[PDB]
């Protein structure tokens, strides 16, 4: 059969993964601590990348790319996109950045901030006036969906394999809200399912990918590919292909496959806007099952094989 | 990217290409734990002789 | 003039050292009764290719080195090798039981009864040089001599030869070509003791050696003879300059000057290529670009671990052949954009460059390609702390249960010793963690 | 580490050691006359480890052979092999020990010992480097058990720096000569905790399970069991007898092996089982640890194993080798402890043993053990509940209290099987 071992508790998508590979009856699960397996699900924080691919006559796959958090932290996002010549700053999908300590950019905020006021503009921070970490623009004129005058955001789920070919889950969530935007409360304008809890107009405050594309052809003319998709696939190759030479490892002793969590905002003239990339996400309870078996199959078993598809390919 | 410090002759040369500018113990000591480890040693084997003696 | 003489302890010295000098004599036109027919000044002189040989008045070109090993099976394969003409018989010591695979066994126990006896063969080849540099010392982590006499040779000559360099080639453990159980117990006893003592040390990973012989040479089950005669061409590298005409690493110290700023973080990466196998009739002869550009590869080091995440203090090019500088700061100025390559703030992001104009030599009728041109790396990473974390780990698993311990008791080390070593090792890689950030 | 002395002590001590040099005698081409008549010089290369060499190119066994009666020393001296022995290292008596730990030990083997240690220091004092002993014995009889264990005591007062090897042989109510075979052998296991640096567990009843279910022999006779042993016991001590790689001696296997004093109880297996079609390496593995193969009693599964080791003879492919024991681990990680790593060695040698083509020899220091020890204490226990039989020791000189003693180093031993087994 094929190793595996469990190192995070904590993980609802793998728990069904690991349960998954257990009802194959060619996989089977070891101590925590056992040095000899062929796959890791490994834990969030300290990782010991530097202890695999050591094990004699052992093809070693893990569930995380080393170097992958310069893209999901939020300080070293904003530093990854200014600094590197493949993005250069200049792309038009990022929101204004800076990030502050209590090298700093203190200095250069300010100093953008002066050209702001005097007009407007409103900004956001976490981990209208300035005198009131990393600081963005707050997009002040978000799409809403009617009836409900309501915001949200969407959650992309895309899969990294050991070849590193770039693979879109089919399904989405918009994680709405249920108050109206009011641009005068912070319920109406910070999107999450705790905080919602609500439920009026869908089921758990999300709505799913068919609900709205048909909104988006009967309320404005136009397709979710068209208008929203391509961008955002736009958005995933171009942050996935900077960095593949830091953390790439197809020449290296062991390989890694990692799934992430794009979260997307969208104006109302249409427009893709990335917000961060989340490295430890969680799915919906209608989309549990597709994915998870997804991963098996594209991700796990492409590597330790056994005895039309729902990812869309970037290619690159 | 410069280049400093070139030596030639007959057998190859060698040079620097710079790209960025900067941003005892003693022998009785020695002896002393070692002739420590042998009485360690004496000791464990005189336990031992006097346990087969019993 | 300045001498170096070299020193191998145990199994894995005296075999590494056995290949290196056959490839000297090779690349100095040195046959294997001595003779020299290119040197014309009989009985003297003072070239570079005397600093590993002296002369005798018949003509014989004798290297400095020394041969200890506590049982006697390897190093009779010297006296009767095909270079036994070569050394003196006062070269090669051997003893009758060897450390039984145990570090306490071969530092204290059989360690005293043979300290002296060495020293003194060692210092009638000093007595006999005119400006001493130091010693280079060959052995093995894993094995109960070359870890546990090491450390006590290396304690000795910091007494008797102060102010002298030392430099170490050391074989770090792998269970692709293992040998013992308590091997992590082995190198991290002779690491905490030797520390202070060794002025600059090239660790060779064992699992490394096997899989380039595997992979480039196309060979299924690598040998020991395979894995020197790749390691001697590392070794033949790293010292050439000391042996040939030139101007960079032209003595012991500067390898510290170059390679070393922190005293204790003295482990410099190594990395190779290319390496050909001479079982295809043909192969395309890469150029300074590629061979320069494999040098940043992990599959080409001598110690697997990634330098993408690590912090660079120095580093050092070692070409030789068909090697002209022109295509060498090319080849830079092209590995500069392509990958990721962060020195520390307090260090210059440049590169110390040699060129010998003799391509390397090969063993004839071997399983190395000659080639045109090649290249050896050595960089100075924290990348490699990768090394010290995976054999810190197997020590703490055994040590938990104080499986083993008894053994080294019994030959009158103490407990506390294991700790003490063990806590040093973790000292060492919170050096490196401050270092790399 | 070169010279090995051999000695063999009582009825199933000498005739064990007799089939064991019968058998190695012919690997390395040695005929009964202790002439040389080989093609290869592999077998000549280490062959001072068991052998000596006389004037006229002789070699002579160094083994010295020990029973207090004569019967078991004559039919060696007349078997296949008998001339090949050195006459002086015959030492018997004649009053026997009449399956009694305490005759052994005390009273009858004591008079016997100083001549025994007059021979083995001769051998000593002529080797080059001496490693250190083997010994051959039951734990169930009078002479190997009692007064063998007293030997060992011996030599490791006058010897103390030498490794101390051992062969012995477990009693088993399905093959039992008496009733009080229980006490002799929780006697000398008390010993051989203490005295021993490796001894390899031959349990009768392992043997006879053998030859009845899988060899399929209805009646089976000690000839049939010592076939089992002999076979064993020549796979034990391949990497010791022949040029390779590995380099073996007592010292690095006791090294390697035993992590803990007190467990250095090994457990031994091999296969094929013994018609003209040679195993496939797979087959080898496979058969090499299955329960059916081990020649002690005991379920590896019931325990973990803290080290192990296994040679193959004959011409395969190493790959292959490494191929089949790696998949063996990584498909039974569960019965291997994860806080010694790499404890699984293997090795090959080229020289296959006679009549196979190739073949596989085990050696395992599992917590399954335990099991052995377990029977023993429970059949000690029932009789010694009611001081039954006990006048046989106590007129010899023995107070109840030693056997209180060695019951309850024994149940401590199997007590700290079960601590690391957890
Ligand atoms: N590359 C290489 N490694 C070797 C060689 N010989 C031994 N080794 C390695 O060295 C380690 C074993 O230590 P040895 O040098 O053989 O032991 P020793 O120094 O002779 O000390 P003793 O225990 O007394 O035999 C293992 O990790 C081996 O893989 C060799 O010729 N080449
Ligand atoms: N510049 C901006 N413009 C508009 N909305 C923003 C914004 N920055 C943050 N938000 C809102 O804040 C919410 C959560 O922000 P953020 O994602 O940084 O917190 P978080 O990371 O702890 C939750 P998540 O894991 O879903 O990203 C989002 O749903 C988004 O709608
Ligand atoms: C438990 O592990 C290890 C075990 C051993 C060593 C190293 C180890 O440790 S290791 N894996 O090399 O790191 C070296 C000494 N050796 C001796 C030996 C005697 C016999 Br016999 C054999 O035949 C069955 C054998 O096997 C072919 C080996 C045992
Ligand atoms: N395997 C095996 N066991 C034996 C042999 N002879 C005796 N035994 C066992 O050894 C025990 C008796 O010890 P024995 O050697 O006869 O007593 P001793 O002569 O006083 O040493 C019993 O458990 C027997 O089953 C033999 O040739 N082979
Ligand atoms: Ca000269
Ligand atoms: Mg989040
Ligand atoms: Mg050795
Ligand atoms: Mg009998």
């Amino acid at each position: 059969m094929y190793t595996f071992v469990v190192r995070d508790e904590n993980s609802s998508v793998y728990a069904e993964v690991s349960r998954l590979l257990l009802a194959t009856g060619q996989w089977k699960r070891l101590r925590k601590d056992n040095p000899r397996f062929n796959l890791m699900l490994g834990e969030r924080n300290r990782l010991p990348f530097g202890r695999l691919g050591h094990e004699p006559g052992l093809v070693q796959l893990v569930n995380y790319y080393r170097g992958a958090d310069k893209l999901c932290r939020k300080a070293s996002l904003v530093k990854l996109i200014k600094t590197s010549p493949e993005l250069s700053e200049s792309c038009t999908w990022f929101p204004e950045s800076y990030v502050i300590y209590p090298t700093d950019e203190r200095e250069v905020f300010l100093a953008a901030y002066n050209r702001r006021r005097e007009g407007g503009n409103v900004w956001i921070a976490k981990s209208s006036e300035a005198s009131e970490h990393v600081i963005q623009k707050y997009l002040e004129k978000p799409l809403l969906l009617e009836p409900g005058h309501r915001k949200f955001d969407i959650r992309s789920w895309v899969l990294v394999d050991h070849l590193y070919n770039i693979y879109l889950y089919r399904e989405g969530v918009l994680r709405t809200s249920s108050e109206p935007y009011n641009s005068a409360d912070k319920t109406c304008h910070l999107t999450n399912h705790c905080i919602q809890k609500y439920g009026r107009y869908e089921e758990g405050n999300e709505m799913f990918f068919e609900e709205f594309n048909q909104y988006l052809m009967d309320a404005l003319n136009t397709t979710l590919e068209n208008s929203i998709l391509l961008q955002i696939k736009h958005i995933i190759r171009s942050c996935l292909m900077c960095i593949e030479p830091a953390i790439s490892t197809k020449h290296l002793h062991y390989q890694s496959f990692q799934l992430f969590g794009f979260d997307f905002m969208v104006d109302e003239e249409l427009k893709v806007w990335l917000i961060e990339v989340n490295g430890a996400p969680a799915c919906a309870q209608k989309l549990y099952a597709e994915l998870c078996q997804g991963i098996v199959d594209v991700a796990i078993s492409s590597v330790f094989p056994l005895a039309t598809s729902i990812f869309i390919k970037l290619h690159h | 990217m410069e280049v400093i410090e070139l030596n030639k002759c007959t057998s190859g040369q060698s040079f620097e290409v710079i790209l960025k500018p900067p941003s005892d113990p003693s022998l009785e000591e020695i002896q002393k734990k070692l002739e420590a480890a042998e009485e360690r040693r004496k000791y464990q084997e005189a336990e031992l002789l006097k346990h087969l003696a019993e | 003039m300045r001498e170096c003489i070299s020193i191998h302890v145990g199994q894995a010295g005296v075999q590494i050292g056995n290949a290196c000098w056959e490839l000297y004599c090779l690349e100095h036109g040195i046959q294997p009764d001595g003779q020299m027919p290119s040197d014309k000044t009989i009985g003297g002189g003072d070239d570079s290719f005397n600093t590993f040989f002296s002369e005798t008045g018949a003509g014989k070109h004798v290297p400095r080195a020394v041969f200890v090993d506590l049982e006697p099976t390897v190093i009779d394969e010297v006296r009767t090798g095909t270079y036994r003409q070569l050394f003196h018989p006062e070269q090669l010591i051997t003893g009758k039981e060897d450390a039984a695979n145990n570090y306490a066994r071969g530092h204290y126990t059989i360690g005293k009864e043979i300290i002296d006896l060495v020293l003194d063969r060692i210092r009638k080849l000093a007595d006999q040089c005119t400006g001493l540099q130091g010693f280079l010392v060959f052995h093995s982590f894993g094995g109960g001599t070359g870890s546990g006499f090491t450390s006590l040779l290396m304690e000795r000559l910091s007494v008797d030869y102060g102010k002298k360099s030392k430099l170490e080639f050391s074989i770090y453990p792998a269970p692709q070509v293992s040998t013992a159980v308590v091997e992590p117990y082995n190198s991290i006893l002779t690491t905490h003791t030797t520390l202070e003592h060794s002025d600059c040390a090239f660790m060779v990973d064992n699992e490394a050696i096997y899989d380039i012989c595997r992979r480039n040479l196309d060979i299924e089950r690598p040998t020991y003879t395979n894995l020197n005669r790749l390691i001697s061409q590392i070794v033949s590298s790293i010292t050439a300059s000391l042996r040939f005409d030139g101007a960079l690493n032209v003595d012991l110290t500067e390898f510290q000057t170059n390679l070393v700023p922190y005293p204790r973080i003295h482990f410099p990466l190594a990395t190779y290529a290319p390496v050909i196998s001479a079982e295809k009739a043909y192969h395309e002869q890469l150029s300074v670009a590629e061979i320069t550009n494999a040098c940043f590869e992990p599959a080409n080091q001598m110690v697997k671990c990634d330098p993408r995440h690590g912090k660079y203090m120095a580093c050092c090019l070692l070409y030789r052949g068909d090697v002209v500088p022109k295509d060498v700061n090319a080849a830079i100025a092209t590995i500069k954009t392509k990958r990721s390559i962060q020195f520390v703030d307090w260090c210059p992001t440049g590169f110390k460059v040699g060129i010998n104009y003799q391509p390397p030599t090969v063993v004839p009728g071997g399983d190395l390609a000659k080639v045109q041109r090649a290249v050896c790396m050595l960089s100075n990473t924290t990348a490699i702390a990768e090394a010290w974390a995976r054999l810190d780990h197997k020590f703490d698993l055994m040590y938990a249960k104080r499986a083993f311990v008894h053994w080294y008791v019994g030959e009158g080390m103490e407990e506390g010793e294991f700790s003490e070593a063990r806590e040093d090792m973790a000292a060492l890689e919170k050096d490196y963690e401050e270092v790399g950030v | 580490m070169r010279e090995i002395v051999h000695i063999q002590a009582g009825q199933c001590g000498n005739q064990i050691g007799a089939k064991f040099w019968e058998v190695i005698s012919d690997e390395h081409g040695i005929d009964p006359t202790g002439s040389y008549h080989g093609d290869s010089d592999l077998q000549l290369e280490r062959i001072n480890v068991y052998y000596n060499e006389a004037t006229g190119n002789k070699y002579v066994p160094r083994a010295i052979l020990v029973d207090l009666e004569p019967g078991t020393m004559d039919s060696v001296r007349s078997g296949p092999f008998g001339q090949i022995f050195r006459p002086d290292n015959f030492v018997f008596g004649q009053s026997g020990a009449g399956n009694n730990w305490a005759k052994g030990h005390y009273t009858e083997g004591a008079e016997l010992v100083d001549s025994v240690l007059d021979v083995v220091r001769k051998e000593s004092e002529s080797c080059d480097c001496l490693q250190g002993f083997q010994l051959t014995h039951s734990l169930g009889g009078g002479t190997g058990s009692g007064m063998g264990t007293l030997l060992i005591s011996k030599i490791r007062e006058e010897y103390p720096d030498r490794i101390m090897n051992t062969f012995s042989v477990m009693p088993s109510p399905k093959v039992s000569d008496t009733v009080v075979e229980p006490y002799n052998a929780t006697l000398s296991v008390h010993q051989l905790v203490e005295n021993t640096d490796e001894t390899y567990c031959i349990d009768n009843e392992a043997l006879y399970d053998i030859c009845f279910r899988t060899l399929k022999l209805t009646t089976p006779t000690y000839g049939d069991l010592n076939h089992l042993v002999s076979a064993t016991m020549s796979g034990v001590t391949t990497c010791l007898r022949f040029p390779g790689q590995l380099n073996a001696d007592l010292r690095k296997l006791a090294v390697n092996m035993v992590p803990f004093p007190r467990l250095h109880f090994f457990m031994p297996g091999f296969a094929p089982l013994t018609q003209y079609r040679a195993l496939t390496v797979p087959e080898l593995t496979q058969q090499m640890f299955d329960s059916k193969n081990m020649m002690a009693a005991c379920d590896p599964r019931h325990g973990r194993y803290l080290t192990v080791a296994a040679i193959f003879r004959g011409r395969m492919s190493m790959k292959e080798v490494d191929e089949q024991m790696l998949n063996v681990q990584n498909k039974n990680s569960s019965y291997f402890v994860e806080w010694i790593p790499n404890n699984v060695k293997t090795a090959v040698c080229d020289i296959p043993p006679r009549g196979l083509k190739m073949s596989a020899t085990f050696i395992g220091n599992s917590t399954a053990i335990q099991e052995l020890f377990k029977r023993i204490s429970e059949q000690f226990t029932a009789m010694f509940r009611r001081k039954a039989f006990l006048h046989w020791y106590t007129g010899e000189g023995m107070d109840e209290m030693e056997f209180t003693e060695a019951e309850s180093n024994m149940n401590d031993l199997v007590s700290e099987y079960q601590q690391y087994q957890d």
